[PDB]
C-alpha cells in the first residue's frame, strides 16, 4: 500500500512548506481580507 | 499498433467501475467502524449493570458479591479500554480515507471535462487534412495529379 | 473464542485499505495516460498529429 | 501435546511474575479503587 | 539502434521508480518500529511510574531495568534511522538531477 502512495507524490508536487505557508497565508489574508472587506463594510 | 486515442474511451469506460466499487468498500469500513462502538456500548453496559449490582450487592451489607461483580467488570474494563482505544484510533483510520476519496471525484470530473474538447481538435484537425488532401487532387496545377492530366487529353 | 473474535474483527478493517490503494494506483497509473505532459503518453502525441 | 504448547508460549510472552504482580495489584488496586468510591459514596 | 536504446532505456527508468519506493517504504517502517518500541518502553516506564507509587518501587527496578533493554535498543534504532536520511537524500538526488 505505502509505495503506491509514494508513487503518486513522486509523481505530484507534494505542497512544500512554502505553499503550504503561502497556501495558509493567502487563505490567511483570504479569510482576512474577505472578513476586511466586511469590518469595513458595517460601518 | 492500435489508435491510442480510442482507448481513451474504453478506459474511463472501465474506470466508472472502480470508483463504484470503491464507493461500495468505504461504506464497509465505516460498517464496522461503528459496530465495534455498539459493540463496546453494550460491553460497558454490561459493566454497568455489573456496577450496578455491585451497587445493589454492597446495599444490606452484603459487600462480598460486590467484589466478585467488581472484580467481574474488572474483565469488562480491560475489555471496554482495549476496545474504547482502537475505536478511537480507528478514527484517523476512516479520516485519511475519507481524505483520499474527496480529492479523488474532484480530480475526475475534471479529467473527463477535457476529455471531450481535445476530441474535437482532432476530430477537427482530420477534417483538415483530408479536405487539404482531396485539395491536392485539385490543385493549382502544382502537381498536375488530376485535372490537368485530363487537359493533355 | 475471544482472541478469534477481534482476529476476525481486524481482518476486514485492512481489506479495505488495500482496497483503497489498488484504486489509488490505478486513477493515478490512467492518470499517468491523462497527464500534465511530463511523459506525452497518450494526450501530447496526439497534439503532435 | 507437550511440545506445542511451548510453541505457543514461545511465541507469546508469558506472563512474567511482575505483570501477573502488577495485573493482581493493579486489580487488587482497581478492586480497591472501585470498592473506594464505594465506600465513600454511601456515605 | 538509437530508437531500440531509448525504446528499452524507460524499462529501467520505470524499474528504477519502482526500487526507490522500496527503499523509503522500510527506511519510514523502521521509525514505526521504533516508535513502537519506545512506546513499549514508555509503557514499561509508565508501569515504573505505577511501580513507584504506593511504595513498590522494588518493580519500578525491574520495570526501568526492564526499560533499559529497549533503551539501547531505542537509542540503537534511532540513530540508523537519523543517518539512514541522508542515505535517501543522496538517491533522492541523483534521480532528480536524473
Amino acid at each position: 500500500i505505502l509505495e503506491l502512495e509514494a508513487e503518486r507524490e513522486l509523481l505530484n508536487p507534494p505542497p512544500s512548506p512554502l505553499d503550504k505557508k503561502f497556501e495558509q497565508w493567502e487563505e490567511q489574508q483570504a479569510v482576512e481580507a474577505t472578513l476586511a472587506a466586511m469590518k469595513a463594510r458595517r460601518s | 499498433q492500435e489508435a491510442p486515442e480510442d482507448l481513451l474511451e474504453r478506459l474511463l469506460g472501465e474506470m466508472e467501475l472502480e470508483l463504484i466499487e470503491l464507493r461500495r468498500a468505504l461504506a464497509q469500513t465505516i460498517a464496522t467502524f461503528k459496530s465495534t462502538e455498539r459493540q463496546r456500548d453494550a460491553q460497558q453496559l454490561i459493566a454497568q449493570r455489573w456496577y450496578e449490582k455491585a451497587q445493589a450487592a454492597l446495599d444490606r451489607g452484603n459487600e462480598q458479591l460486590a467484589r466478585e461483580a467488581l472484580g467481574q467488570r474488572q474483565s469488562y474494563q480491560s475489555h471496554t479500554e482495549a476496545l474504547g482505544k482502537s475505536l478511537g484510533e480507528q478514527r484517523a483510520l476512516v479520516e485519511q480515507v475519507r481524505g483520499q476519496l474527496q480529492k479523488l471525484e474532484r480530480k475526475y470530473l475534471e479529467l473527463k471535462s477535457q476529455k471531450n474538447l481535445y476530441l474535437a481538435r482532432l476530430k477537427s484537425a482530420i477534417a483538415a487534412q483530408k479536405i487539404e488532401e482531396i485539395a491536392g487532387n485539385l490543385d493549382n496545377a502544382s502537381a498536375s495529379s488530376l485535372f490537368e492530366r485530363i487537359e493533355t487529353k
